[PDB]
RNA sequence: UUAUACAAUUAUCAUAUUAAAUUGUUAAGUGCUGAUUUAACCAAUAAAAAUAUAAAUAAUUUUUAUUUGUUUUUAAACACCAUA
């Protein structure tokens, strides 16, 4: 993209000298002529004299005897720059929340500005029934009323759940008809408002109601009057928006190709949007594979993009680039943007700590790197989330180390007495099992662990695994006596056995000839296999080779290996030989994408405080007893006891 | 970790069997829990440690010592308006209605009083006494007219409470120029013991105003 | 079992007590208890109870069997023998330090 | 969701009929959702009669009932096509199925004393019963009833 | 304290239990439960007067009412059980 | 408790007394505003301080804080994140 | 210090009591489940017999159901659900009789 | 009727008696007893059982039925099933259990703080919704003022009692500023701190734990 | 309390809205000419043009008047912009 | 502040006391620092000299 | 000395009377459910912090009733006028 970008900012300067010829800029940029409109509203006369302070009392007259003006002028606040401290209050005779209604904006509707009144007006009727108000009234409706209507339409749309979503989706539909086929009071509808269709459509999903009708419709009215219908940066970001939400791609990369190839300049929003396309891109090849290469280039090619249009980047940017770094398998450079984060004046995030910690998850090394961001994340404002701890034992796991976990769970998870999610329970036991140096310790840790993980619940079901990694555990160790323990636990939750954890059994006993080693044990373990009805394996045969070894010879166990080998044979001479036991995989999943244990549950504490939807608190029915009201001596008993009729 | 425990509901553990309240009996389904937890029993009123037993002899031969058990005791429910004002105000509601047993809650407070008006021979007698949510009284009658004539609490409002000093319990003992031992003022002094006025001036001390009763 | 399954005849406590009560050893109970889990044979949660400490009672026994064998040989008891003495098998679904469950079940 | 829908359908050729059932079908199984059956009730003439989108009275209805599951949006994505539909003159939507009728008004007592499962996984025409069906045929099914039957026409028979 | 709800049983006995004076009739017998009304309200005392020819439980009411009068006769009061 | 921190080394903390009034048997508290000081600027708004009373130290400062009983984790925390310790009120006095 | 010491050790005690009589309930609860089990399980049974119509069966299905009144029959014409015996229709839903 | 209706929702057998007939089924045996019966499959005890403790435990599927249930029956009815088919007040459940899972600290634990103010601001989330569409319901708005007063209760209860459970819900849902004084008027006056003193809350930090006190 | 009207008997809208918008701008009484064109055979049961109305941003099915040619477009394209057919225009 | 609370308060603070000497158990011999000193004396302002 | 306000014809004003209720456009039902009828499908809405002594533990908003505006080829009507 930074090639579009350089031939576009070459042929504008071009374009620029030719002007001249009948600092030259390299771009455009929409936002500007806004920006400078409402910078010379705020300074109009009229919005100064209009905003103007209240009148002093020594403005006023001397001591407020005269009706007219014993008391200041009404003053009117702007909600956007208010030249006041607090707009509203609650005193008991200058009250102004209940004229924050919309029906007393309604007495002024040709002046009105929608957008402001969507923000700022309490009582506000449906969407719909506020564009009739508008119609039936009959004032000009504007592109930009339009939009505001449509926005209204879609922070409702956005609050809404996902699985009700499609109605109110329908009733923007409706607007806009109504908006493109009203003419009785001129009704425009624009660019901007056609950006706000399709944010809609973004919103609630619907990818072919969005791109193939109304992004489609805005090209064809912009053919059609170029100089009356400019496609503005706003509408290719909502556009990218929707390509970034349905999961398209080459679309997204094409939109900005477009904004690119086009004079105008891009914005930080629709930069992190593109990173986060390209992410997605890389992510989707990684599990194919499971030309990238070119893909990597053109993907930090936003990044660099960012400096060439000078555009501040911002805590989503950062989470966006580390997405993009680690879905690429660059932990280098997500280290690069955690320290570019901080040398300038940007928050970090828990995300961009996820994305930090599973960027390294396959590179050696960096055991106390982790322990160094789970410290420094508490100085930083932020504090670890499951999640977190997730990804940290993730990284545990796969570099098969058993101590940093164990540091991990001790100097971190036992304070912050969260409750372990199956994935945590089964990443730590199986970085235990997995570590060349096993302790005792790690057995406690472990099975409490269990224990607590069983005591709270959960609706995951990685019972089997768990338990297969902690009889692995006990096999390294050689807790013979806890391996038999777990079997009841086992039991008890009803799943079948399975040949490598009686496997793991087995190596536990023939580790264990000083802690509990049994020669009868060792036959009892054969009786699981002969009995419960599974398949003995070449892992087996080992473990059996092993045991005999260990404690000695006996005739059940020689005819055990025996027939073992026999049945290997048969199975070999017929047919697919080798079977060893396969390792329990170590999961790998993004940090957007493994479970998370939370919903939308989206509100607005400012809604709730200045009770936008008219909430009602009923008194509590003069429970107000104050002494400036009493009026009467109270003596014990009262003034007269004990009155009979 | 540790985390602390706020509410008296609780500090005191409960189980919170419902799924939201948190503000449901469970009075009842822990006292069944704890019956069927067990018979070695009576029905005599339990006491959680032996130290707890009464000093008095007859009394302690009434009372048991039950390990877990002595909690939960009890049969009748509690049935604005702090407990004296509504015990008074049952009290002579049922007293003008002419009935045998009125179910009154049962507080530190209501309950010293009501023992106190049992001393001074207001009421016949208790029953279910050793409950700690609510005590019927026994009231007594003598030839068809009630022995309680009338009875109101300090706060005759619901809101304003007071603190009774010894010159104030003078006062009371020497109320309207006689010597009063006829109409009994109950206070609760500072150790959270009641007594009525007549021992209150024995032993130069007030305390918080409960009620008076005659 | 397959027949009780397919007949739907669910057992009784008693009958499962008595059938568990003639195994002799550990993994003997804990075939018969996935024979059991194969087949869908009904039963009741008491009975689902008692089988669950008739297989605890066997692990138990088998561990106080190799204890004693090691007995012998040793000449005196292990710490691990004096402590599984007092401790006991260890986390069960119905232990004996925690007596008061199993009354709702049990009648 | 069970749903119930009955259908008064304008009484046009086979094939237009078919086609409309087809669309609806069509559109309930593009939402995600199952049909748990479709029947054809007949030709019947309803005591007031629906105009049709010219606004002519049909004396004569199809009536068609249908059973489905779906979840709640696309449910009402269907019912409006069904409603909108060019034949349907009517479209009756059961709500009452997973809850018998009464109890959410009824009685406090019983308001939560109820099993949704028992109707939810019962048909329709075992919730609202029509004039003919009544527990004896539910016994007659329970009964083998083969070697039953069999004797059932012998005195009419000679005679 | 509860919502308002008619009574209704399908036992004689019920009725007589709960209401003082009952009159069973039916419409086809106008003027002798006029006449009756006109009695009872003479002497100014609460009466019930059920209706059989849409009352539920018709037919056990009936045959209640039939063997407890021996005689089949509705309209028939009830005072006192 | 500390109200406002808006001046440098400078806590506002708002305290309460009772006023008696016979007549009614009343116990009514009102609140008193205080200036404190606390030079390393280590109180944060909602925290339960204890204050005494010193030399003055500025017109209308004349306490110091003591010590802290209860600090403002929360706020902390906030301030840590770059916020404001408390989000400040939406309604307050009127302009007229 | 005795009177604060003996009011925390009784909170303690409180709350073994509340472990307790809370592994009391969950046999309870495991009891009621049962129950539960029980009577879902044989409700889905019967839900066996529910005859869906796949979407390849869909137009099958509707052609055949729609040939039901038609005409010219020789087994009885069923009562629709109101139990009232509806027109017949030649074929192409022309009423005839 | 509230607490019977959630605790029905919570938990599976609690409308079945010992009798095995719920009070439906007492005055309308035709629909709740099943009609036919089916000599097919009649399945056997759950040995899984130990899983699902509460019906949270399994959320995925209609009528909180464990996967382990449906093992044999059809995909038709599987999908039937599903979550797509899922009603709306299953779903809210649904969305309940999720913050059941992840902040209780035992199994029928449905009431400690961190669970119950997710649960009202889950409540006033659905209601608030509900006025989007519905700006005309008076009752629904009452009931949203109350609801979000109780959700202040709740969090503010939260934020002395577990305060890492506070931060990390008020971070991971972007609502920073919902604890929040209402008026400068007030909050000049210490009125919106003397809360926590007046509630108990005070002295429940820990500070050992925080910051070094010396 | 607000009272609906059913447009050609199948659609149910409020009385204000319906009088204001709908039923002035459906596309059998706006612009019958092009209601003609309809395509009545490739075009789903569930619209016609005495609902649908003009402002339909989804595009529907038109038979040609002239060279009989089945196009689709949308109905605001159709009646607003001045759409017409491809295969005409080519002509 | 509302007294009333004050002994509720007293017997948290004694539990929560009681749970730091029993928990931690870090004391140790430290050594003591120079108490320095302290610019908020009492009464009015003293002179330079 | 009222330390008390019986009492009603300046009153001095003013928490909306709630699962039997209110609301429904995108959700139900209806020609406005109340002519018949003490009973009305579905969706939302009934409980859920500490503390009873604790002397502010409450909010500052809402409108189902009636008029009037809004406008109103613009209701067809019906009833009032002769708009509403
Ligand atoms: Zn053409």
């Amino acid at each position: 993209l930074a090639a579009a970008a350089v031939k576009a900012a070459e042929w504008y300067a071009a374009e620029n000298r030719r002007k001249q010829k009948g600092t030259a800029p390299l771009w455009f940029d929409d936002t500007e002529q806004n920006l400078l409109a409402r910078e010379q509203h705020v300074r109009s006369p009229a919005y100064r004299e209009l905003h103007r302070p209240a009148l002093t009392n020594a403005a006023m007259g001397l001591y407020g005897g005269e009706p007219g003006f014993e008391k200041a002028h009404r003053v009117w606040v702007d909600p956007d720059r208010p030249h006041i401290k607090h707009i509203y209050n609650q005193t008991a005779l200058a009250r102004n929340l209940r004229y924050a209604r919309y029906g007393y904006f309604k007495r002024d509707m040709h002046l009105l500005d929608v957008d402001k009144l969507v923000r700022h007006a309490r009582l506000l009727p449906t969407p719909g029934r506020l564009l009739t108000d508008f119609l039936y009234q009959r004032v000009p409706l504007p592109d930009k009323s339009c939009a505001a209507l449509i926005r209204y339409q879609r922070q409702q749309i956005e609050m809404l759940e996902v699985w009700g979503r499609h109605a109110s989706f329908q009733c923007a539909v409706e607007m806009f008809e109504r908006m493109i086929v009203t003419n009785i009071p001129p009704v425009e509808v624009g660019v901007e408002t056609h950006g706000e269709m399709v944010l809609c459509a973004a919103a609630c999903g619907k990818w072919e109601e969005g791109w193939n009708v109304y992004a489609n419709r805005a090209r064809e009215l912009e053919k059609e009057s170029p100089e009356s219908f400019i496609l503005n940066t706003f509408f290719f970001d909502a556009l990218l928006t929707l390509c970034v939400a349905a999961g398209r791609v080459s679309e997204g990369i094409d939109t900005l190709e477009e904004v690119i190839k086009r004079n105008l300049r891009p914005r930080g929003t629709m930069l992190n949007k593109a990173m986060i396309l390209y992410s997605i891109l890389g992510e989707q090849m990684s599990k194919h594979e499971a030309e990238p290469e070119e893909v990597e280039k053109m993907g930090l090619e936003v990044w660099s993009l960012f400096d060439f249009y000078q555009l501040p980047r911002t805590t989503a940017s950062i989470e966006a680039y580390m997405r993009m770094c680690c879905a690429f398998n660059k932990p280098t450079l997500v280290l690069k943007a955690q320290g570019f984060a901080d040398a300038s004046d940007i928050r970090l995030s828990i995300e961009c700590f996820h994305w930090l910690v599973y960027a390294i998850r396959g590179v050696a090394g960096f055991g106390d790197y982790v322990m160094d961001v789970l410290s420094q994340l508490r100085p930083r404002g932020l504090t670890p989330d499951f999640v977190l701890f997730t990804l940290s034992f993730m990284y545990c796991a796969l570099q098969r180390d058993g101590e940093l976990a164990l540091a991990i769970f001790d100097q971190h998870f036992v304070h912050q007495n969260m409750n372990p999610t199956p994935e945590m329970v089964l990443l730590f036991i199986q970085a235990c099992s997995n570590c060349e140096k096993p302790t005792a310790a790690m057995l406690e840790r472990s099975e409490t662990l269990i224990k607590r993980l069983e005591a709270v619940g959960s609706s995951v079901d990685l019972i089997s695994p768990i338990y297969d990694q902690f009889l692995e555990l006990c096999a390294h160790l050689g807790a013979v006596a806890s391996g038999f323990s777990a079997l009841k636990r086992i039991v008890g939750f009803g799943k079948p056995l399975t040949t490598r954890m009686i496997n793991s059994l087995l190596l536990a006993n023939s580790n264990a000839i000083s802690s509990n080693g049994s020669l009868s044990m060792t036959e009892e373990l054969v009786g699981f296999f002969t009995l419960l009805k599974i398949r003995p394996n070449a892992d087996t045969e080992i473990c059996v080779n092993l045991c005999r070894d260990a404690f000695g010879e006996s005739p059940v166990v020689n005819d055990f290996i025996k027939v073992i080998g026999e049945s290997l044979q048969g199975d070999s001479e017929k047919g697919e030989a080798p079977q060893y036991d396969e390792d329990i995989p170590v999961i790998q999943v993004p940090p957007h994408e493994l479970r998370q244990l939370r919903t939308e549950w989206k509100l607005s504490p400012r809604d709730i405080v200045l009770r936008r939807f008219g909430q009602h608190t009923k008194p509590p029915g003069k429970a107000a007893l104050d002494v400036g009201s009493m009026r009467g001596s109270v003596i014990p008993f009262g003034r007269s006891p004990g009155e009979q009729l | 970790g540790h985390r602390l425990l706020h509410g008296k509901r609780e500090r005191e553990g409960s189980l919170f069997a419902v799924a939201n309240d948190v503000k449901r009996d469970e009075r009842l389904l822990r006292q069944q829990l704890n019956a069927l937890l067990e018979t070695p029993l009576v029905d005599l009123p339990g006491v959680e440690r032996r130290r707890d037993l009464p000093a008095d002899p007859i009394t302690r031969l009434f009372f048991q010592h039950k390990g877990d058990h002595a909690l939960y005791y009890g049969t009748y429910d509690k049935p604005l308006y702090t407990p004296i004002y509504d015990f008074c105000h049952r009290i002579r509601e049922a007293t003008e209605q002419r009935k045998r047993f009125v179910v009154v809650p049962s507080t530190i407070e209501t309950r010293g009083c009501a023992r106190v008006m049992h001393d001074h021979g207001l009421v016949a007698g208790f029953r279910d006494f050793h409950n700690d949510r609510a005590f019927a009284v026994e009231l007594k009658y003598f030839q068809g007219d009630s022995t309680i004539n009338v009875i109101e609490p300090c706060s005759y409002d619901g809101r304003t409470e007071f603190e009774w000093s010894p010159k104030m319990m003078r006062r009371l003992l020497n109320t309207h120029g006689i010597h009063n031992r006829l109409v009994v003022y109950i206070c609760r002094t500072a150790d959270n013991r009641i007594i009525d006025h007549i021992h209150a001036v024995k032993e130069n001390i007030g305390g918080r105003g409960l009620m008076m009763v005659h | 079992m397959h027949l009780a399954g397919r007949n739907g005849r669910e057992l009784s406590v008693r009958t499962i007590q008595h059938l568990f009560a003639r195994t002799d050893s550990f993994a003997e109970a804990l075939a018969v208890f996935y024979t059991m889990r194969r087949c869908h044979v009904a039963m009741n949660m008491e009975a689902y109870y008692s089988m669950l400490y008739s297989l605890q009672r066997l692990e138990e026994e088998g561990w106080g069997q190799h204890f004693r064998n090691e007995y012998e040989e040793n000449g005196a008891p292990s710490e691990q023998a004096m402590d599984f003495i007092v401790k006991g098998i260890s986390n069960a679904l119905l232990p004996e330090n925690k007596p008061w469950l199993g009354r709702v079940m049990f009648q | 969701v069970f749903y119930s829908f009955v259908l008064v359908m304008k009484p046009r050729q086979r094939r237009f009929t078919s086609q409309a059932l087809r669309e609806i079908g069509v559109a309930v199984y593009s939402n995600g959702g199952l049909i748990r059956s479709i029947t054809n009730e007949g030709i019947m003439r309803p005591y007031s009669r629906f105009r049709d989108a010219d606004n002519t009275p049909l004396t004569y209805a199809r009536y068609i009932i249908l059973q489905l599951d779906m979840g709640e949006e696309e449910m009402g994505k269907v019912d409006k096509i069904i409603r909108e539909h060019q034949d349907v003159l009517m479209a009756l939507k059961l709500n009452n199925l997973e809850r018998p009728v009464g109890i959410r008004s009824g009685n406090k007592e019983l308001q939560a004393a109820y099993f949704p499962l028992d109707t939810f996984t019962r048909l329709e025409e075992e919730i609202n019963w029509s004039p003919q069906t009544s527990a004896d045929i539910y016994t007659q099914l329970e009964m083998n009833w083969k070697e039953f039957s069999r004797t059932r026409w012998s005195s009419f028979l000679r005679n | 304290a509860t919502r308002w709800l008619p009574f209704v049983s399908s036992d004689l006995k019920d009725y007589l239990n709960r209401y003082w004076a009952v009159m069973f009739t039916v419409g086809a017998r106008p003027i002798e439960t006029g006449h009756i009304r006109h009695y009872v309200s003479w002497y100014c005392t609460r009466m019930k007067v059920v209706l059989l020819d849409h009352h539920v439980y018709v037919e056990p009411l009936r045959q209640q009412l039939q063997e407890v009068s021996r005689t089949p006769e509705l309209p028939l009061l009830f005072v006192n059980k | 408790y500390v109200v406002g921190t808006s001046m440098l080394k400078t806590a506002v903390v708002a305290t309460n007394h009772m006023v008696y009034y016979p007549k009614f048997n009343q116990r009514v508290s009102r609140t008193k505003r205080f200036f404190a000081h606390d030079e390393d600027l280590a109180c944060v708004e909602g925290d339960l301080v204890h204050i005494k009373q010193c030399r003055k130290i500025s017109k209308y400062k004349h306490y110091y804080v003591f010590s802290i009983l209860e600090p403002n984790v929360e706020g902390r925390e906030r301030l840590k994140l770059g916020l404001k310790a408390v989000p400040p009120p939406l309604f307050g006095y009127p302009v007229s | 210090e005795k009177k604060r010491i003996e009011a925390r050790q009784m909170m303690d005690g409180r709350q073994a009591l509340k472990k307790k009589h809370l592994d009391l309930l969950r046999e309870f609860h495991e009891r009621q489940f049962f129950f539960w089990y029980e009577r879902a399980s044989e409700r889905l049974q019967n839900m066996n017999l529910i005859n869906y119509v796949p979407h390849a069966q869909l137009r099958e299905h509707i052609d055949k159901e729609l040939d039901k009144y038609v005409a010219g029959k020789n087994e009885p014409y069923p009562l629709n659900f109101v139990g009232q015996m509806p027109f017949l229709e030649d074929g192409d839903g022309n009423i005839v009789e | 009727p509230v607490q019977k209706k959630r605790q029905e929702q919570m938990l599976y057998g609690v409308n079945i008696p010992e009798t095995r007939q719920m009070k439906f089924e007492e005055q309308h045996p035709l629909l709740a007893g099943a009609l036919r019966k089916l000599e097919g499959q009649p399945k056997g005890f759950p040995f899984w059982y130990r899983k699902y403790p509460t019906r949270r435990h399994a959320y995925e599927y209609r009528f909180s039925i464990p996967v382990e249930m449906l093992d044999g029956y059809n995909d038709d009815v599987k999908k039937a099933l599903s979550k797509g088919m899922m009603s709306i007040q299953e779903k809210q459940f649904a969305q309940e259990a999720m913050y059941m899972e992840r902040y209780a600290e035992h199994d029928f634990d449905t009431t400690s703080p961190a669970v119950l103010a997710v649960k009202r601001a889950l409540k006033c989330r659905v209601l608030r919704n509900h006025l989007l569409t519905n700006p005309h319901n008076n009752i629904i708005k009452t009931v949203l003022a109350n609801t979000e007063r109780k959700l202040n209760h709740a969090l503010r209860r939260l934020r002395k009692v577990d305060f890492k459970k506070y931060w990390e819900i008020i971070r991971d849902h972007d609502v920073q500023d919902i604890l929040q004084p209402p008026n400068l008027v007030t909050y000049r006056q210490g009125s919106y701190w003397k809360y926590d003193w007046n509630a108990g809350l005070a002295i429940s930090t820990n500070l050992a734990d925080v910051m070094d006190p010396r | 309390k607000a009272s609906h009207i059913r447009i050609a008997n199948r659609k149910r809208v409020e009385m204000f809205v319906a009088k204001r918008f709908h039923l002035p701008t459906r596309l059998a009484t706006a612009a019958p000419d092009i209601a003609a064109e309809w395509h009545d055979e490739l075009n789903p049961m569930h619209m016609y043009p005495a609902i649908i109305g003009i402002g339909h941003v989804q595009p529907v099915w038109w038979k040609c008047a002239i060279c009989s040619h089945s196009y689709q477009m949308s109905v605001e394209k159709r009646v607003v912009r001045g759409g017409g057919c491809p295969q005409c225009v080519v002509n | 502040l509302k007294a009333g609370l004050l002994g509720h308060y007293q017997q948290e603070a004694f539990e929560a006391r009681k749970r730091f000497e029993e928990s931690t158990t870090y004391p140790g011999p430290i050594r003591a620092a120079t108490p320095g000193d302290t610019r908020f004396y009492s009464g009015s302002l003293e002179s330079i000299l």
